[PDB]
């Protein structure tokens, strides 16, 4: 994995030694090259993972996430180009450095082979995100958003550290291969219940879970465009990856402790979709849609069947791409009119046709239009939940109906209707924005063409 | 305190004579490289604080930073390796000396071992 | 008033100073080359080359190998009258039940 | 574990082969499938029952040890049933 | 404090509810006296009568909380015939929290105290059952 | 002006040389895990007449 790790640590000095007007070009070009290099990790085996060394290993679950991160970095660079025109050279270089450090930490987190190193890096990702939000946010609430985000994550994750060190002392090693081969059943006692609670609650707060999710709207609304792109697409998937990794040692207690979280996740899907129905802010709508999709992924992981993990992985990848595209579109509309109110600007299909097309495609992918990988993952999760019980079908059906409702509602509100008369600063869409949307959308269709690459290790 | 009070321990000795039987760290050690990196970062921070060109001023003092960090890191690594070797030696000696406290257990194959099966449904 | 504060500046339009702007930079040459490198590298290299690389990735998942092995086992089983699928994964002779 | 995983994949492909046989036979027979392609139905029933008994609900973290534990439990249940029948 | 805790633990769980309540009341009274002493030391009263009034208020509140907790937990355990159950301690803790809320005349304080005290009493019962130790003796 | 081109575009070799160095380090780490080379039950094999290691 050093062939991918080192080029990022070379992106840092290149960014700091490049000329003032070449930083964006160099960063984008070399990020694209690193993504191309990281595409080689998709050649996974069928039985065991790729064990590069004692420290780093790659699996069919880690590879798509690494590819997604390496692909997402240059798009964040383009968005930063968009919204950081008047910043000074040193501050622009600091912003690029924060993005590069976040990508490096995410890569090492996904490829870590031990739970303690995974925890260290997964907590190390907090610092760049907090700095980005609280430093380059546009409104007053960015400080409160950063505080909520940081303290929710830490309050979740500290008992995870205690549980991890306890597990190492009890068993001998935190290496994932060892804890998988040497796994033993977990008895139904209070101590085991609390260890299960520690680990699961940490990853659920990171996920997030319904009732532990206010930090997500707070941080995503107030973060800059790059921060919102990385928060929704990759940083939300750390909880899912951890749960898919940490549940190896929590059986059979997971069969008994999953009920409260399953009920919370399903009713949270319903509640967050209903909230999306009546949101006056576009970014809040996108954030709550992200919450609903992550709740569905939680349901899949908790029911924990071979058909549910494949759906979970596919839905994670698809939701990451779709949410990034939606946030980019919302940011373009915001930068045109300098306001996040959804009903402020209308007639955007009359004023900007190509952006209307991008909005249509993004909203169709959001509501899981077949044969998109969004629908593939959702359908696998629904089938597994149906096998689990026969009322989950009712809950999933109503959630799907409300999801389509609010997706088409935001599409019709923003794009269709009569344009606002007094808004006369709607300039034609930039080639940069069009290319950003195209680079967001084309990989989704290509993964639809080849879906076996994002179905996890249980394929 | 665990190691302090060990028999034969000479006080205020960074590296005793028995530590010379261990392989010295290689000069290309990743830990030594990280120590040199810390020295280089300290030099850059010195330039930044004193308001000098960060990457081009004070090359001699940056080199001195790197050299001092590498030197101290090398000696620290030697001491750390000696301490870990001593710990392993003492552990093995005690395990040898107390076989009734550290007994061998019978190895049963999984065909003989009975373990409960918990279905996932 | 409470501070000696600058007034909020009006937002600059890239199309005013450069009608052929691609939206990347206010410098025309830098903007043009940023657009060119982004388009070339991203679209051409990443999309086309990575897509064909993933399409022609070798079959390390052993799907075709598994299919051939299944065909061989099915042929051998039904040729000799043996059941196609065994009752147990392991050997009861090697398994010793506690009693 | 590696050997068991390879065997599991081979068994999955065997089940796929039998299902392909059944589908092709149904389509070929057409209007008289309920009687003509009853030989494929019995083979598919046997293969499906054996596959379910072997790789039943082992979960997403299935392993050779878990399959062995399931087989031991099934063998104990069969032995107890046989004893209580012929005892 | 160790003697009082030993008396409380030596009284059987599901039986001798009056003695269990007396032990809990003694523990609560000792805690209230300590809190009153610290409060008087740090924030001096205006007069001796006011200091005595503050000490009496704190001691009565703590003793009432302890008595209510002990009575509720023992009665619940006896009527349910299910000792070694954290639910009895949870009920007693919420009852003590409601008693504190009644003493302070605050519904929100009462509700929060019920929740937190029930949770911590359930934790204490689980620790008693499972052998958890707060101040572990140096072992390794 | 060739010096100016180098003085401005010398940062474009950092990522390629980092990739090369990463590949070299990956190979050097792989050479430290040769304890079971040509010793596994599944892939144990007699060496070819002109061969010393099954894999590097
Ligand atoms: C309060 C009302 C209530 O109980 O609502 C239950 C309800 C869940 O429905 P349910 O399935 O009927 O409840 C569990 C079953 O009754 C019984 O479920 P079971 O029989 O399957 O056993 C599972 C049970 C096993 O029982 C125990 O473990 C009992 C001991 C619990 C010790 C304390 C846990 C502390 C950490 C909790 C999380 C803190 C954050 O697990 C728990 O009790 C887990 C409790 C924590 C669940 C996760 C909460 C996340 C935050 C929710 C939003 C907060 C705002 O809602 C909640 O649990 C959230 C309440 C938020 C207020
Ligand atoms: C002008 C320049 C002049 C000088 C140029 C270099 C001269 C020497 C060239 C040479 O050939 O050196 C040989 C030496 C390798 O010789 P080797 O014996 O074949 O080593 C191969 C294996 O690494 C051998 O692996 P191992 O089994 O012996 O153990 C490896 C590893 C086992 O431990 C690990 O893998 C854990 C590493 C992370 C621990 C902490 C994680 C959480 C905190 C992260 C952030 C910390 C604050 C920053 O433990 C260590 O390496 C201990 C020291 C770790 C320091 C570096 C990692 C921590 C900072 C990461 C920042 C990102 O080269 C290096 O070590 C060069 C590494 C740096 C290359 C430059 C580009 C940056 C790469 C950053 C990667 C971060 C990961
Ligand atoms: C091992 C190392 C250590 C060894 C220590 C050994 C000690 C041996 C001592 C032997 C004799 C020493 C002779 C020299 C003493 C010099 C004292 C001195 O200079 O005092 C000046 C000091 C201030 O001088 P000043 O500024 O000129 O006068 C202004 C007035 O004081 C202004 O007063 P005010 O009327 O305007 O209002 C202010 C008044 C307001 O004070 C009040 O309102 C007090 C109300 C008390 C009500 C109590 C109701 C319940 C009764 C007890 C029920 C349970 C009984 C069993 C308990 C134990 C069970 C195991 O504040 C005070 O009186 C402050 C002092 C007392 C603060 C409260 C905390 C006392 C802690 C005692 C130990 C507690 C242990 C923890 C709890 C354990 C529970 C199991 O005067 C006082 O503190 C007044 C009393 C003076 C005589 C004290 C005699 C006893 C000394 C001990
Ligand atoms: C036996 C074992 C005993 C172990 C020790 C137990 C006590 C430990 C803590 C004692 C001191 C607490 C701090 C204090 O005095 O605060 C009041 C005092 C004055 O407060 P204030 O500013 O007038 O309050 C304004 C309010 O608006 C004033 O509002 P208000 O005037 O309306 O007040 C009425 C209202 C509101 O009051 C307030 O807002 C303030 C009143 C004090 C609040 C204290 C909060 C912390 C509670 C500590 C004890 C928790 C439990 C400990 C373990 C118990 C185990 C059974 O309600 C209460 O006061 C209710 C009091 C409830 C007491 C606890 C009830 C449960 C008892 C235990 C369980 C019973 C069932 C057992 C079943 C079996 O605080 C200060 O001056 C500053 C406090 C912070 C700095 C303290 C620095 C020294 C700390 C020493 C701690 C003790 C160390 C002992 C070991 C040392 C080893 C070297
Ligand atoms: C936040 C939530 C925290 C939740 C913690 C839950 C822990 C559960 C696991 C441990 C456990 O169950 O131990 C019990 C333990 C189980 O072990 P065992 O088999 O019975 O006895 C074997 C050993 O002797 C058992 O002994 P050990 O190995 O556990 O350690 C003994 C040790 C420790 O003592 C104990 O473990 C006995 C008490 C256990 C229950 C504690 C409940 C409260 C949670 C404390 C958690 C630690 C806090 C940090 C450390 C304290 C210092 C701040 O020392 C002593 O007992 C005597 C030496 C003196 C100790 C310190 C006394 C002064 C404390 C002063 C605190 C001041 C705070 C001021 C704050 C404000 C400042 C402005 O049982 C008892 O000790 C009997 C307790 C009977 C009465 C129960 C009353 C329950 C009341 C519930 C409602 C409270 C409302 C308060 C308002
Ligand atoms: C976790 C599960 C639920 C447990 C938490 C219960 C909280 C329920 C809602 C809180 C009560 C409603 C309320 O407004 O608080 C009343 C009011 C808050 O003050 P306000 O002026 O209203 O400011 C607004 C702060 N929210 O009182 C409080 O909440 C303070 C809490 C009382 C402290 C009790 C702690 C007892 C110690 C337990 C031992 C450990
Ligand atoms: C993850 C999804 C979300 C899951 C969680 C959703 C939220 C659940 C909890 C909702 C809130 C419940 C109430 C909690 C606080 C109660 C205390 C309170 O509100 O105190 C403040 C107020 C003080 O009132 P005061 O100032 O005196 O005067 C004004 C009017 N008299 O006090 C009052 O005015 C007192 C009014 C009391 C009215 C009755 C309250 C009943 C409900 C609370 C108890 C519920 C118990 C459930 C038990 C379940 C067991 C399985």
């Amino acid at each position: 994995m050093l062939k991918i790790i080192i080029p990022t640590t070379m992106l840092l000095p290149m960014t700091w030694m490049s000329k003032h007007n070449m930083i964006w070009i160099n960063a984008t070009v070399h990020s694209l090259l690193i993504s191309l290099i990281s595409l080689s990790l998709l050649n996974q085996l069928g039985e065991n993972s790729l064990n590069f060394s004692l420290t780093f290993f790659s699996d069919s679950l880690s590879a798509p996430l690494l590819v997604l991160t390496t692909w997402l970095l240059p798009l964040m660079l383009m968005a930063s180009q968009s919204h950081l025109s008047k910043e000074t050279t040193t501050r622009k270089k600091l912003y690029i450095t924060m993005l590069i450090l976040l990508q490096l930490f995410l890569i090492m987190t996904f490829t870590a082979t031990e739970l303690i190193l995974f925890y260290i890096l997964f907590e190390a990702t907090l610092v760049p995100t907090l700095i980005i939000i609280t430093r380059w946010g546009n409104q007053t609430e960015r400080l409160n958003a950063g505080l909520y985000f940081l303290f929710y994550t830490l309050a979740g994750s500290l008992p995870l550290l205690v549980a991890l060190v306890y597990i190492q002392n009890t068993t001998g090693s935190l290496n994932f291969l060892i804890i998988h081969y040497w796994s033993h059943p977990l008895s139904n006692s209070w101590s085991n219940i609390f260890m299960w609670l520690a680990c699961i609650m940490a990853f659920m707060v990171k996920m997030p879970l319904y009732g532990l999710h206010l930090w997500l709207p707070k941080a995503h609304v107030e973060a800059p465009i790059a921060g919102s792109m990385v928060l929704a697409a990759v940083l939300l998937k750390l909880g899912g990856y951890g749960m898919m990794r940490i549940t190896t040692i929590l059986n059979p207690l997971t069969n008994y402790m999953a009920y409260p979280f399953l009920m919370l996740s399903m009713w949270g899907m319903i509640m967050t979709s209903s909230i999306c129905l009546r949101q006056t802010d576009l970014k809040s709508l996108i954030a709550y849609s992200s919450v609903s999709h992550m709740a569905l992924v939680i349901v899949a992981i908790m029911i924990q069947t071979p058909w549910s993990f494949m759906g979970a992985t596919a839905l994670m990848i698809a939701h990451g791409l779709t949410s990034s595209m939606l946030f980019c579109l919302a940011n373009t509309n915001y930068e045109r009119v300098h306001s996040r109110t959804m009903i402020l600007a209308r007639g955007l299909q009359t004023l900007l046709p190509l952006m209307a097309t991008w909005w249509l495609v993004a909203s169709l992918t959001n509501l899981a239009l077949p044969p998109s990988i969004n629908l593939i993952g959702e359908l696998f999760i629904i089938t597994a939940s149906f096998s689990w019980s026969n009322i989950t079908i009712i809950l999933m059906g109503m959630n799907m109906m409300i999801t389509a409702l609010y997706s088409l509602y935001m599409l019709i509100t923003t794009q269709r209707g009569k344009y606002t008369h007094h808004i006369n600063n709607i300039k034609p869409s930039f080639t940069r924005e069009n290319a950003l949307m195209a680079l967001h959308i084309l990989p989704l269709l290509l993964l639809t063409l080849n879906p076996k690459m994002i179905l996890g290790p249980l394929y | 305190t665990m190691m302090s009070g060990r028999p034969g321990r000479v006080p205020l000795q960074f590296l005793p004579n028995e530590a010379r039987s261990l392989p010295p760290p290689k000069l290309t050690d990743p830990r030594l490289v990280y120590m040199g990196f810390l020295g280089y970062c300290s030099g850059l921070i010195d330039n930044a604080i004193r308001r000098r060109p960060v990457v081009s001023a004070g090359l001699h003092r940056q080199l001195l930073y790197v050299t001092s960090f590498v030197f101290f890191g090398y000696y620290l690594l030697k001491r750390q390796d000696y301490m870990y070797a001593l710990r392993d030696h003492d552990m093995f000696a005690y395990v040898k000396s107390h076989p009734e406290d550290f007994p061998e257990k019978d190895k049963k194959t999984y065909g003989e071992i009975l373990e409960e099966f918990h279905p996932v449904r | 008033i409470r501070l000696q504060e600058d007034p909020d500046p009006e937002d600059e339009n890239l199309y005013e100073k450069n009608p052929d702007s691609h939206g990347y930079d206010k410098d025309p040459i830098v903007d043009l080359w940023n657009m060119r490198v982004v388009f070339f590298f991203g679209f051409s290299i990443v999309l086309v080359l990575g897509s064909t690389f993933v399409a022609y990735l070798p079959d390390y998942r052993m799907q075709e190998w598994a299919r051939r092995e299944a065909e061989r086992l099915v042929k051998y089983r039904e040729a000799n009258g043996l059941p196609l699928m065994e009752s147990n994964c392991f050997d009861p002779n090697k398994i010793q039940l506690p009693e | 574990e590696m050997q068991w995983r390879r065997d599991y994949k081979v068994d999955q492909e065997i089940v796929n082969i039998i299902q392909e046989r059944l589908k092709a036979c149904q389509q070929r027979e057409g209007e008289s499938y309920r009687q003509n392609c009853a030989k494929e139905l019995e083979q598919f029933t046997q293969v499906s029952k054996a596959f379910q008994d072997r790789y039943s609900d082992l979960g997403a973290h299935y392993s050779a040890r878990k399959c062995l534990a399931k087989q031991k439990q099934r063998m104990l249940a069969e032995r107890k049933a046989a004893k209580e029948a012929a005892a | 404090a160790k003697t009082l805790l030993h008396k409380y633990s030596d009284i059987p769980e599901g039986t001798e509810c009056h003695r269990k309540a007396y032990a809990s009341t003694s523990i609560g009274g000792a805690t209230g006296l300590i809190v009153s002493a610290y409060s008087i030391a740090l924030k001096p009263p205006a007069s001796f009568l006011e200091g005595v009034a503050r000490t009496g208020r704190y001691t009565f509140t703590s003793a009432a909380i302890g008595a209510i907790f002990g009575l509720t937990s023992c009665i619940s355990a006896q009527v349910r015939e299910k000792p070694d159950d954290p639910l009895n301690y949870f009920i007693g803790g919420c009852a003590g929290g409601l008693t504190l809320g009644a003493r302070t005349r605050s519904y929100g304080i009462g509700a929060a105290a019920c929740a937190y005290m029930g949770l911590t009493a359930a934790l204490v019962k689980m620790g008693q059952l499972e052998g958890w130790q707060v101040f572990a003796e140096p072992k390794v | 002006n060739v010096l100016q081109i180098v003085r401005d575009h010398w940062v474009h070799i950092l990522v390629p040389v980092g990739f090369v160095f990463g590949c070299y380090l990956d190979r050097r780490s792989d050479e430290k895990l040769t304890a079971f080379r040509n010793k596994s039950l599944l892939f144990k094999r007699e060496l070819r007449p002109n061969e010393e290691v099954t894999w590097k």
